[PDB]
């Protein structure tokens, strides 16, 4: 029935600070080693730092990437883990996760100070380290390209560009129309602003008649926007 | 990249299968493994020499030979379908870890499926304000391993370009997107614009022109 | 409080080095023993302790194609190794070593020898035959430990690539020979008479308790004062030469008879018979050519015809000091 939670999540402007706190009980933890693990979106985890007990004098240890930039301290009286981050730079977002930490060692196969295995894990906190702030989306019509196909399936949708935080929950004919609408989801410029495009699966026999118009409705900004979409 | 790994492996059910975990430190340190699905907390698989935690089932066996930490699974099921991660020693006996670069298993539920490629040119509306970003389009494939390539011409570009992590379809199919971020100089600049899509060592090709 | 991981961890990693290097000594010892009883001269001019070292060579050749560690630290390569020098600690420096007889291989070339110089070391005819025989021998022991090792190489490639037929199968083995070693050297050892009854059976006990003791001095030659100058590894070396004098003191000491005497002295089946085992296990298990055939041909390009010349050469005169 053991657990780990991770709170302090939130959105932190780069260079700034954020403390990350992890309850846990349930089992020994003046005596169990702790190990901060992250994961950026989509990609794969990456190691953070470990703390030992009162085998070393809790002890530390730091990525490459990380040392000098973190700072990892426990206390042993309010059963929680805490994680200090300064300096933040923009690859330092993902998920965070604090995960308690075995030890193992064959007497006689192995090599000193043997490998780690993470018993468990905890659910997770989110922290998105971003340049950007509130902004109202933009509407682009994506044109269907009038010599595209003529008897085929066309496409045609929008392009949802420059909005912050998520979501956009782009609408099409208010409703009306639903012929195969996928809403594809955000891509991470540079410049840190999501934007996506979604698009109704449309006949080539469009011929005008069939009339698509795409609402897009930001609430983080309030701000709501329509565009209609016609082939070049 | 201290650790390396397979991308992306396909198996089909009760057919077993292998996850391959190299790297140098290795030799002198075991390895350990991890199933991740998505939005899900990762749970310890197994680690040291035949150590497993108890409660997983019995279909998840490793062995550790040379520089290689092989995990084979016996009979993938519908739920064995994620990420697979491998940690050790970075260091041949140094105080960090490290973890690999990505292992994403995927049990055959639907014969593969060629995607459906579109590409839009960049539409004069985004024209007019100094941006031109090209819209590739990939949705309708199976299983979930797609690399975006664009080529400008012959020649390669990567300067701009953006691709999301494919995700799920309403038919249990996958779907994805890429962006080329360009300036309107340089899209009138090269005679044509592609954005090539690999599955499974079969490609399909998109060509936009002005 | 309870413990201390880094350090309990590096205790335990030591305390599996001395019991793996301790074992494999005392499991050589027996077959190095075992062929030299089997010399059986027929043919074989040198014969005799010839043989073990080409064994210990060819077994060192399974080895070799998965130390890696010892041959990239004698490759200036590959900054982030810091591994373990000597991998398969049971087995590189102690079943392969111990066999090794590089000290015993020297003295039987000066033997062979016998006084060169008779009455003038100007005169042509006999230091011609002299200088002769001991390059013979010499190219002999060493160009054979060599082919060993290559054989070893190759047949180490040739099982290698058709199947490993799991590895584990031979740890188990290994491990029922350390049992079986471990309940031989209780109850025959314990059940004797307290002034180690003569025979066959104390002709091997001093041996075995001595030889463990030198394989632990050259194990921690062979890692301490190791890679301290480039590309002259010096600690084989220096365990070499101090068992090639210390050989060559103590059989002056029993062959040479300085004052006539000391034969006498040694008539009782005690003092001779510790020299002897000391002559079997000590000096046997502080040379190794296993790791000389190593720091060989095996790597270190160009520049090993300096250590192997300088090595021999450097032993040959010292036993040539002792003999003045």
């Amino acid at each position: 029935e053991v657990r780990l939670v991770e709170s302090g999540g939130g959105l932190v402007k780069p260079g700034g600070s954020l403390r990350l706190s992890c309850s846990a009980s349930g089992f020994d933890f003046d005596n169990a080693w702790m190990t901060w693990v992250r994961q950026p979106p989509g990609k794969g985890l990456e190691w953070v730092g470990r703390i030992t007990g009162p085998g070393e004098g809790w002890s530390v240890d730091y990525a490459e990437s990380v040392k000098g930039r973190f700072t990892i301290s426990r206390d042993n009286t309010k059963n929680t883990l805490y994680l200090e981050m300064n300096n933040v730079r923009t690859e330092d977002t993902g998920y965070y996760f604090c995960a308690r930490t075995g030890k193992y060692y064959d007497f006689w196969s192995g090599y000193p100070p043997g490998e780690e295995y993470f018993q468990d894990w905890g659910q997770g906190t989110l922290v998105i380290v971003s340049s950007a702030s509130t902004k109202g989306p933009s509407v682009f019509p994506l044109a269907p390209s009038s010599k595209s196909t003529s008897g085929g399936t066309a496409a045609l949708g929008c392009l949802v560009k420059d909005y912050f935080p998520e979501p956009v929950t782009v609408s099409w004919n208010s409703g009306a129309l639903t012929s195969g609408v996928h809403t594809f989801p955000a891509v991470l410029q540079s410049s840190g602003l999501y934007s996506l495009s979604s698009v109704v699966t449309v006949p080539s026999s469009s011929l005008g008649t069939q009339t698509y118009i795409c609402n897009v409705n930001h609430k983080p900004s309030n701000t709501k926007v329509d565009k209609k979409v016609e082939p070049k | 990249s201290e650790l390396t790994q397979d991308p992306a492996v396909s198996v089909a059910l009760k057919q077993t299968v292998t996850i391959t975990c190299r790297g140098d430190s290795l030799r002198s340190h075991y390895a350990s493994w991890y199933q991740k699905k998505p939005g899900q907390a990762p749970v310890l698989l197994f680690y040291g020499k035949n150590n497993r935690p108890s409660g997983i089932p019995d279909r998840f066996s490793g062995s550790a030979s040379g520089n290689r930490a092989s995990l084979t699974i016996t009979g993938a099921q519908a739920e064995d379908e994620a990420d697979y991660y491998c940690s050790s020693r970075d260091k041949s006996g140094s105080r960090l870890s490290v973890f690999g670069g990505g292992t994403k298993l995927t049990v055959l539920s639907q014969p593969k499926a060629a995607p459906s490629v579109t590409l839009f040119p960049p539409s004069s509306e985004e024209l007019q304000a100094n941006k031109a970003t090209l819209v590739c389009l990939i949705s309708d494939f199976y299983p979930g391993a797609v690399t975006v390539a664009w080529k400008a011409d012959s020649s390669p570009v990567k300067a701009g370009v953006e691709t999301t992590t494919p995700s799920k379809q309403s038919n249990n199919k996958y779907a994805a997107s890429s962006y080329l971020s360009l300036t309107p100089e340089q899209w009138k600049s090269h005679r044509s614009y592609s954005c090539q899509v690999t599955h499974e060592g079969s490609t399909v090709e998109k060509t936009v022109a002005p | 409080g309870l413990w201390n991981w880094f350090d309990i961890t590096n205790w335990l990693w030591y305390i599996k080095n001395l019991l793996n290097i301790v074992h494999g000594a005392i499991w050589g010892v027996l077959v190095r023993k075992g062929l030299m009883s089997l010399t059986t001269y027929s043919g074989s001019f040198l014969s005799g302790v010839i043989w073990a070292n080409f064994a210990a060579c060819v077994v060192m050749g399974l080895a070799i194609d998965g130390e890696v560690f010892w041959i990239r630290l004698l490759e200036e390569k590959d900054y982030p190794n810091k591994g373990a020098i000597p991998v398969y600690t049971g087995l590189t420096t102690g079943f392969c070593g111990t066999v090794s007889s590089f000290s015993s291989v020297i003295l039987e070339a000066f033997n062979k020898a016998a006084d060169t110089d008779i009455g003038v070391r100007h005169h042509y005819p006999n230091g011609a035959y002299g200088i002769m025989q001991f390059l013979a021998v010499i190219l002999a022991q060493f160009g054979l430990s060599i082919m060993g090792f290559h054989m070893g190489k190759q047949f180490s490639a040739v099982v290698d690539n058709y199947l490993p037929l799991v590895t584990k199968r031979i740890y188990k083995v290994l491990e029922l020979t350390s049992m079986i070693l471990g309940v031989v050297l209780v109850v025959i050892t314990c059940i004797l008479i307290g002034v180690k009854k003569q025979g066959s059976w104390r002709s091997w006990t001093f041996s075995m308790l001595f030889a463990p003791f030198g394989a632990l001095l050259r194990y921690y030659l062979s890692k301490f004062l190791n890679n301290k100058v480039s590309n002259f590894p010096l600690g084989t070396f220096t365990a070499n030469f101090l068992g090639t004098l210390l050989l060559a003191v103590f059989t002056l000491l029993a062959r040479g008879k300085l004052p006539g005497g000391k034969g006498h002295i040694v008539t009782n089946t005690i003092a001779l018979h510790v020299l002897e085992g000391l002559d079997d296990g000590f000096c046997g298990g502080l040379t190794t050519v296993s790791t000389f055939v190593v720091e060989l041909f095996g790597l270190k390009t160009l520049f090993s015809y300096r250590y192997g010349t300088i090595s021999i050469l450097v032993c040959f005169a010292g036993v040539v000091l002792i003999l003045g």
